């Protein structure tokens, strides 16, 4: 089989500034017709990928005009002249050249914007919750940049470790931010014997930490 | 107008078989080659073969022949991927897709159908509010969303007001827990001012329990 193969794996890039993105084969792509059925795709997390290039050098109809192809051989470049926040996500190449039609590995793209701190807000066990004997407790950051805010969980401002779990988003569409959800869980018996529950926030965005905080029972 | 729909999630124990469908409308289904695509970390993005929609035959990647078995139904519309003697290396998103100018391009791409191969039975999420309230209040701006808990295996799709409500939405990656179940929250940031006259529900869809959840996320007076 013909391996695709991309490089960079990753880029960082200002919006505005060009990106490039390199394809090699490890065969020639000429199809029997004579035709290099070489194809570019952009994919958005949960998303299917979406044509960009065809044909090495075509661009697919509804495609922005900063988006371009080149190559000829084994050596295909995909070309972004100004990036924007729409163009996050992960590019791949595709021959379809020579049977089994083979993709690249992909190339992520990143968009390198302005420093953004978090807004930060938690949330107390449901009361439905409550009732089962667990409690949840949720602790969000919300659109920050760069993707590297750290969350610590105080109970009666004791420092804790190994009952929360978190998840980042991807990098958002619009305006290149991402957002965290933290979750601290307990016993509904665990969570009575403790009365100031917070999350703390730091963030290349704060200065000092933020810390949001709820007293249980108090809802 | 042109469009693939795929048949839901599922999980499968290793040694079973599943049929992944993939509904084509808005076009004349003899006209395309329907292709088959696997997505999966690690080995990546795979084409699987490519079906004659005419005569039924099937063009495979040399790597799928045999363990992958596609058909089509003319009378439906409807294109076919069977999977035999499920693996645990089976795992991944199965796509289906058309080109609808020669071989030249793949312009249409079915949602895409994730196939999990484990021998842990299903588990339905439990979905819980994630009310407004004075604490999760920033400026104007009032935080809200579900919690969606121990559910196996994924995925989970969370929209909110049927799909009406979308910009500020995170629904983030789900968590693997220790018990081997997921959880996942879903959020959106509305105005704090207008919480008395909207009305905010997540819709929690979870395919291989048949679980459909509507949950209203009722502001809390806190
Ligand atoms: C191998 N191949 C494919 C695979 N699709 C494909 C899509 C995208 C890509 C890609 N991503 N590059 C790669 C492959 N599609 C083909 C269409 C024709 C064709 O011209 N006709 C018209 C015949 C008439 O005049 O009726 C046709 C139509 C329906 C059935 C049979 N033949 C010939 C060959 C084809």
């Amino acid at each position: 089989d013909i391996v695709m193969t991309q490089t960079p794996l990753s880029l960082s890039v200002t919006p505005g500034q060009p990106a490039s993105i390199s394809c090699r084969s490890s065969q020639s792509i000429v199809h029997s017709d004579g035709n290099i059925y070489l194809e570019w795709y952009l994919q958005k997390p949960g998303q299917s990928p979406k044509l960009l290039i065809y044909k090495v050098s075509y661009r697919f109809s509804g495609v922005p005009d900063r988006f371009s192809g080149s190559g000829s051989g084994t050596d295909f470049t995909l070309k972004i002249s100004r990036v924007e926040a729409e163009d996050v996500g992960v590019y791949y190449c595709f021959q379809a050249s020579h049977v089994p039609y083979t993709f690249g590995q992909g190339t992520k793209l990143e968009i390198k914007r302005t420093v953004a701190a978090p807004s930060v807000f938690i949330f107390p066990p449901s009361d439905e919750q409550l009732k089962s004997g667990t409690a949840s407790v949720v602790c969000l950051l919300n659109n920050f940049y760069p993707r590297e805010a750290k969350v610590q969980w105080k109970v009666d401002n004791a420092l804790q470790s190994g009952n929360s779990q978190e998840s980042v988003t991807e990098q958002d569409s619009k305006d290149s931010t991402y957002s965290l959800s933290s979750t601290l869980t307990l016993s509904k018996a665990d969570y009575e014997k403790h009365k100031v529950y917070a999350c703390e926030v730091t963030h290349q965005g704060l200065s000092s930490p933020v810390t949001k905080s709820f007293n249980r029972g108090e809802c | 107008q042109v469009q693939l729909v795929q048949s839901g999630a599922e999980v499968k124990k290793p040694g079973a078989s599943v049929k992944v469908s993939c509904k084509a409308s808005g076009y004349t289904f003899t006209d395309y080659y329907m292709h088959w695509v696997r997505q999966a970390p690690g080995q990546g993005l795979e084409w699987m073969g490519e079906t004659n929609p005419r005569n039924g035959g099937t063009t495979y990647n040399e790597k799928f022949k045999g363990k992958a078995t596609m058909t089509r139904d003319t009378s439906t519309s409807t294109a076919y991927m069977e999977l035999s003697s499920l693996r645990s290396e089976d795992t991944a998103v199965y796509y289906c897709t058309i080109g609808t100018s020669g071989y030249d391009y793949f312009d249409y791409w079915g949602q895409g159908t994730l196939v999990t191969v484990s021998s842990a039975s299903t588990k339905g999420p439990s979905v819980f509010p994630l009310a407004p309230s004075s604490k999760s209040t920033s400026g104007g701006t009032a935080a809200l969303g579900c919690l969606v808990k121990d559910y196996f295996p994924e995925p989970v799709t969370v929209s909110w007001n049927s799909g009406a409500l979308t910009s500020g939405v995170h629904t983030f990656p789900a968590v693997l827990q220790s018990s081997g179940l997921y959880s996942l929250s879903s959020v959106v940031t509305v105005p704090s001012s207008s919480l008395g006259t909207q009305t905010y529900i997540c819709n929690v869809n979870h395919k291989p329990s048949n679980t459909k959840v509507d949950k209203k996320v009722e502001p809390k007076s806190c």
